[PDB]
């Protein structure tokens, strides 16, 4: 998951907003 | 641009991208 992907890979900006409430 | 994230540093970016939506931290 994106916890994972962002540090383990890389992660862009946008997939973080699929995090916001 | 690309981003490189682990531990602290990727919550400040959720805080950044989602500010007062607020955001959810779930990791594995
Ligand atoms: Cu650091």
């Amino acid at each position: 998951g994106i916890v994972e992907q962002c540090c383990a890979s890389v992660c862009s900006l946008y997939q973080l907003e699929n995090y916001c409430n | 641009v690309n981003q490189h994230l682990c531990g602290s540093h990727l919550v400040e970016a959720l805080y950044l991208v989602c500010g007062e939506r607020g955001f959810f931290y779930t990791p594995k």
